[PDB]
Parts: structure tokens; C-alpha cells; sequence
């Protein structure tokens, strides 16, 4: 089966060209013959993007005979090219800003209406997705993180359950792992997805409640890991005085 | 303007395993159901095709995926849930007007009786004023459904443009969700002021519930 191998970097700085490059695998598109199924002229090799809390966007298109379809949200800031002799096609997104975040996939779409044979499912839609590309539009260079404790107190341990975390702020590129106890403590536990922050760099919090009698009989470590910094950072989380 | 654009209902669909889902699409203008597809989408996943020319399956998708309608009006129905299937739904105009849009998306959520958050507040770490910047978190655990308000109050006065939230996907265990809220001052702002309030909305809440502490006591 036909499948979609996505490269690129991800990372760009605001106002940057991002670059992205897909090399299609199970199939040639210099390939003019057609002698089952649908031809190859009928596949749209496209781009879509995913930013985080949004849904998913298309951005366009190219076939092989040159021709491109762009959404008009984004038309001159946008091209798209196909290299037929290289099976590859590209995304160039230019003046990049935060809005430019997300996930881009490359996919195939298909629009026939004349085949040999048994038509395959999936015509009229794009019917193989690369795995995606996550894309950060940010200045930063790799930076690890600064941890800092979400401690309880008495007025919020009063009610029986105490709250307590850490809170994983100013490191780039993604991601982080935390752990909690060196991997014991694992009911109750809720790690954030990261936000990348106006600056340029990530910050998230990972918390975790248990009783709050349990605070005079168990320490609370949070075990931090940033491989691309080679940072590692642990933690003890004390209720505050 | 010259791009049909598609509008999805329910924003959230809220049902249990073993039901039947019924999913809408309106578009802007008429559509042949040739150029309307579906696709499925599941987080850290790529997207997935489901249906397209006139209500086909696709490669690989079973018989509960199901499509119908006409005109501007489109539906698509997953006869019986399964555990895998609740995830976020997509429709498409594809194949008659460029640009080929899709809708918002709808989700597919686990239902579960109403759950209030719990509320809990966090002042700044000394570690971290120690440095220009103060982060002062609220965290709402454990909740259902997903809609909640927080606000942030300093010396009673209501924020805005200073906070960002995050939020977990449902629970496997419990199907409830939980959110952080983080407010972020510098610190000259964060020492000039002595009540700091996040103020919680939701339906398990009979009215909002307030967490404070003043900085320093």
C-alpha cells in the first residue's frame, strides 16, 4: 500500500519560511502508464494543518502536472511544488507567525470518474495521510526547564484531599517527561498538556491529589526529563509552611 | 464569498458504549453527496478517511460507520459505539469547489453523571520569585462535562489577557476531566498586590466557587 513519508524541520523562527518535503513510497509519480484501477493523474497530493485547538485546515494542493489549489486564507504567503522525478512534494509557508503552529500532514487525494476495473474505496477524499509534522513557530533556542513546586497549605489541605505538583516552565523544543515517586505514584495523577508560551517557550504543570493526611507519611518527588538539554531535575514537593 | 464553508452538530456528543451516534454537517451551499466525506480523528493519530463518494466506506472501516443525506444537510451515524470509536469526527466538502473545507469537528465523549471540580489554588514558589516572573496556578480536577469558566481576580479586580489553560483528555478510569489555569505577572506586579482569587464556573456547581490567598500570610 501506498504510504507517505514526511520530513522537514518543524522549527522555525516568526516570520521565517517553514519547509516541509513528503516522499511518497508504494507508488511513482512519473509514471504515466494506466493499465488498472484509477491513473495516477487523478491524485492531489495535498497538505492540511491541525493548530492546537482548532480543527483541521486545507491548505492545498498540486498534481503532477504542475497545477496548484490554494485556500485563499493564506494565498501569496503559501506554494507548493512536486519534484515528479524525486516521488517528493513540498509545503513552503512564508512570513510564519504563532498562528502557524500545528500539525502538518501531507496526504493523497483522489478525484476520479473514469477507472479499470474496481474503483477503489476512498475516491472523493484524501484517502492516505502522512504521520504529520509538528510545527512550533518560535525564536528559542533548546533551553531545560526551571521546576518549581505547587505546594499545599493548610487552607487547601482542610478539606481532606491535598493537591500538590510541579510546575515545568522555560525549556525548548518539546517534550518533557514527568513521572512521580520515580514512577510509583501514578492514581491521581494529571501531567498538562505544554503551552508554548509568548516568549517562545514551553511551561506545563503536572499535579497530582491524594489525602491529605498522607502528606505527614509520604514524600512527593516529581521526576523531570528534558533529553534535548540532557536536564534532569527531581523535585521534592513539601506542604508550605 | 467563493468557498463553501460546512457547520457540524452537536459541538459534543456525549454517549456510552453499545449506542447509536448520530452525527450532522450543514454546509454553506449544496453539495452532491459525490464531494462529501467523513473522516475520524483520534488524538496523537492522523487523520482517518471513513466515508466519501456517495456514502462509501472506506478501506478498512467497519459496517456500524454508516452516511447519508442531500442538498445542503449530511449525516453520519455509527450504528453501535464501540470503546474505540469515541474521538473527533470531521466533514469535507471534496472534489467540486476549491478550497475543499472542513467542518469544525464534532466529538464523540464518554458520558457520565455531572462531577464538580474541585478547586485548588497555587501562589508562586519563592524558587520562582527568586527570578522576574510569578505563576500563580489553579487546578480544577476531576470534572464533568468538559465546560468550565475560571477567572482570575487581583485585589478583587477581574483579569484578562494574562492567563492560558490547559486541559487533559477524559479519563480512562472516571471519564472526567481536569484543568489548569495559569496566571502569569511579573514580579514587581505580582509584589504590589495582596488577594489572589481564581473563581470557578460549572454545572456541578450550585453557584461559582471562589479559592483565594493573600501573598505573604
Amino acid at each position: 500500500q501506498v504510504q507517505l513519508k514526511q520530513w522537514g524541520a518543524g522549527l522555525v523562527k516568526p516570520s521565517e519560511t517553514l519547509s516541509l518535503t513528503c516522499t511518497v513510497h508504494g507508488d511513482t509519480l512519473s509514471d504515466y502508464s494506466w493499465n488498472w484501477g484509477v491513473s495516477r493523474s487523478d491524485y492531489y497530493w495535498s497538505w492540511i494543518r491541525q493548530p492546537p485547538g482548532k480543527g483541521l485546515e486545507w491548505i492545498g494542493e498540486i498534481n503532477r502536472s504542475g497545477s496548484t489549489q490554494y485556500h485563499p486564507s493564506l494565498k501569496s504567503r503559501v506554494k507548493i511544488v512536486i519534484e515528479v522525478s524525486k516521488n517528493q512534494f513540498s509545503l513552503e509557508l512564508s512570513s510564519v507567525t504563532a498562528a502557524d503552529t500545528a500539525v502538518y500532514y501531507c496526504a493523497r487525494g483522489r478525484r476520479s470518474r473514469q477507472w479499470i476495473g474496481d474503483l477503489p474505496p476512498g475516491n472523493h477524499g484524501l484517502d492516505v495521510w502522512g504521520q504529520g509534522i509538528p510545527v512550533s513557530v518560535s525564536s528559542a533556542s533548546t533551553k531545560g526547564p526551571s521546576v518549581f513546586p505547587l505546594a499545599p497549605s493548610s487552607k487547601s489541605t482542610s478539606g481532606g484531599t491535598a493537591a500538590l505538583g510541579c510546575l515545568v516552565k522555560d525549556y525548548f523544543p518539546e517534550p518533557v517527561t514527568v513521572s512521580w515517586n520515580s514512577g510509583a505514584l501514578t492514581s491521581g495523577v494529571h501531567t498538562f498538556p505544554a503551552v508554548l508560551q509568548s516568549s517562545g517557550l514551553y511551561s506545563l504543570s503536572s499535579v497530582v491529589t491524594v489525602p491529605s493526611s498522607s502528606l505527614g507519611t509520604q514524600t512527593y518527588i516529581c521526576n523531570v526529563n528534558h533529553k534535548p538539554s540532557n536536564t534532569k531535575v527531581d523535585k521534592r514537593v513539601e506542604p508550605k509552611s | 464569498v467563493h468557498e463553501i464553508v460546512l457547520t457540524q452538530s452537536p459541538g459534543t456528543l456525549s454517549l456510552s458504549p453499545g449506542e447509536r451516534a448520530t452525527l450532522s454537517c450543514r454546509a454553506s451551499q449544496s453539495v452532491s453527496s459525490s464531494y462529501l466525506a467523513w473522516y475520524q480523528h483520534k488524538p496523537g493519530q492522523a487523520p482517518r478517511l471513513l466515508i466519501s463518494d456517495v456514502y462509501r466506506r472506506a478501506t478498512g472501516v467497519p459496517d456500524r460507520f454508516s452516511a447519508s443525506g442531500s442538498g445542503t444537510d449530511f449525516t453520519l451515524t455509527i450504528s453501535r459505539l464501540e470503546p474505540e470509536d469515541f474521538a473527533v469526527y470531521y466533514c469535507q466538502q471534496y472534489g467540486i469547489s476549491s478550497p475543499f473545507n472542513f467542518g469544525q469537528g464534532t466529538k464523540v465523549d464518554i458520558k457520565r453523571t455531572v462531577a464538580a471540580p474541585s478547586v485548588f489554588i497555587f501562589p508562586p514558589s519563592d524558587e520562582q520569585l527568586k527570578s522576574g516572573t510569578a505563576s500563580v496556578v489553579c487546578l480544577l480536577n476531576n470534572f464533568y462535562p468538559r465546560e468550565a469558566k475560571v477567572q482570575w481576580k487581583v485585589d478583587n479586580a477581574l483579569q484578562s489577557g494574562n492567563s492560558q489553560e490547559s486541559v487533559t483528555e477524559q479519563d480512562s478510569k472516571d471519564s472526567t476531566y481536569s484543568l489548569s489555569s495559569t496566571l502569569t505577572l511579573s514580579k514587581a506586579d505580582y509584589e504590589k498586590h495582596k488577594v489572589y482569587a481564581c473563581e470557578v464556573t460549572h454545572q456541578g456547581l450550585s453557584s461559582p466557587v471562589t479559592k483565594s490567598f493573600n501573598r505573604g500570610e
